[PDB]
């Protein structure tokens, strides 16, 4: 005939927005069981639960925000970010400074702020010393050092002065903003926690062969972006997988508006064998604890971020 | 019975709807300018066929 479709675009997008609203409504007590029988039955589901369980909120806490933009030289930061805004003539009136904001907090932790941290350097000894340090191996936390979030200490024998030095690793992010100085694991959890200080949309991303970044929604690329704080690197997915030619497994990341599988985003060859877990129940078990996760939100904020969740899966397996 | 979508089409379907609503109708234009199969369904009845569609996501 001559069909015309506004007249039944118009008529889908309204019955989209009820089916989506659905989903994210009634916790229905079948996937209650489903969901309390996969934690139990699979430990690697667990495992993320329990990822979920921490990463997912200890980040959303004002005090600790404060705490930080007292402590990092915001004057620094943004005087910079304003500076390399001012060269930019990127689009009329855009989102892309929040960008630079990144990239300079990119730069100055790795630049100014933060240590990263070998073998310790020696407390007895000079402040550039560390391979006269030999690793005596690990022990539980002194008490002293369990005050903050330290299940296991590092310790290391020096060799010039023959002292011991400690070097206690803690999860305590506001620790870390005092001792200024770890690995991947320390530097991922106050990085991450220095951008929600700025209430950016952050994620904190896990690799299950000992790797951990983040991921930050630029508005302004209008999608999540790679970011890790050790390699001090913006948007470079590839960086693991290619550049380092790094073997990985599974790759998910723990926001406060979700828990999404995001391999396919990094994990773009070298990949090793999926199998903790059946694919279908990952899935679910995501789906079934961002919902959980999103329980008390108005109508639309719930639609809108269901979209910016499809965006994404289109991303991924399109994987452009 | 079951739509019949291409896997391209699928998806880039449940792309627009979610990210560009404005542009869904001339995909959906043109997608039927492409599956005269659907086009049926479509020409005899919109409702059913959106049904369908949203058993796709
Ligand atoms: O290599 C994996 C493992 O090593 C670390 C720290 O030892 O990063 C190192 O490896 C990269 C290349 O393989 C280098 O680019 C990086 O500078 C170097 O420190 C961790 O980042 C990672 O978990
Ligand atoms: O110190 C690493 C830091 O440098 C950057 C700057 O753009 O570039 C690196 O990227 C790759 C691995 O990190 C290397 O192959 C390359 O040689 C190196 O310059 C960032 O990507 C990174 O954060
Ligand atoms: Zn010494």
């Amino acid at each position: 005939n001559n069909i015309d479709f506004d007249s039944i675009a118009k008529m889908l997008l309204i019955k989209y927005k009820d089916f989506i609203l659905s989903k994210f409504k009634k916790a229905a007590p079948v996937e209650n069981i489903r969901f309390q029988n996969l934690v139990h039955t699979n430990q690697f589901a667990q495992g993320v639960l329990g990822q979920s369980q921490h990463l997912c909120t200890v980040y959303d806490n004002p005090s600790w925000h404060s705490i930080v933009l007292e402590t990092l030289d915001l004057d620094l930061i943004y005087k910079n970010v304003d500076k390399e805004f001012a060269k930019d003539g990127h689009a009329e009136g855009e989102n892309i400074y929040t960008d630079y904001l990144v990239k300079e907090l990119l730069r100055y932790f790795k630049q100014d702020f933060f240590k990263w941290c070998n073998k310790p350097d020696c407390n007895h000894c000079g402040q550039n010393t560390s391979e006269n340090m030999t690793p005596l191996g690990s022990q539980g936390p002194n008490g002293e050092e369990s005050k903050f979030n330290c299940g296991t200490v590092e310790i290391y024998k020096c060799n010039r002065c023959g002292n011991i030095t400690r070097f206690p690793r803690y999860n305590d992010p506001i620790k870390l903003l005092e001792t200024r100085k770890g690995r991947c694991g320390e530097w991922c959890n106050l990085f991450t926690l220095i951008l929600k200080s700025f209430g950016l949309d952050v994620r904190y991303v896990w690799n299950r062969e000992d790797h951990v970044w983040c991921e930050y929604f630029s508005n302004f690329l209008n999608r999540w972006v790679h970011v890790d704080s050790c390699e001090q690197s913006f948007d470079q997915p590839y960086i693991y997988s290619i550049n380092w030619n790094k073997k990985m497994s599974y790759c998910i990341a723990f926001g406060k508006d979700g828990v999404v599988d995001v391999s396919k985003r990094y994990i773009l060859q070298n990949e090793l064998p999926r199998d903790q877990i059946k694919e279908e129940d990952l899935k679910f078990l995501c789906q079934f604890i961002t919902k959980r996760l999103r329980y008390s939100l108005n109508d639309d904020e719930i639609y809108q971020l269901a979209c910016r969740d499809e965006q994404e899966q289109i991303e991924l397996i399109r994987g452009k | 019975g079951s739509i019949g979508l291409t896997v391209e089409d699928l998806l880039s379907l449940r792309q627009v709807v979610s990210g560009n609503p404005e542009a869904l109708a001339p995909l959906l234009e043109n997608i039927s300018a492409r599956y005269p199969q659907l086009r049926e369904h479509i020409m005899a009845n919109p409702e059913v066929f959106v049904s369908m569609l949203l058993e796709a996501v």
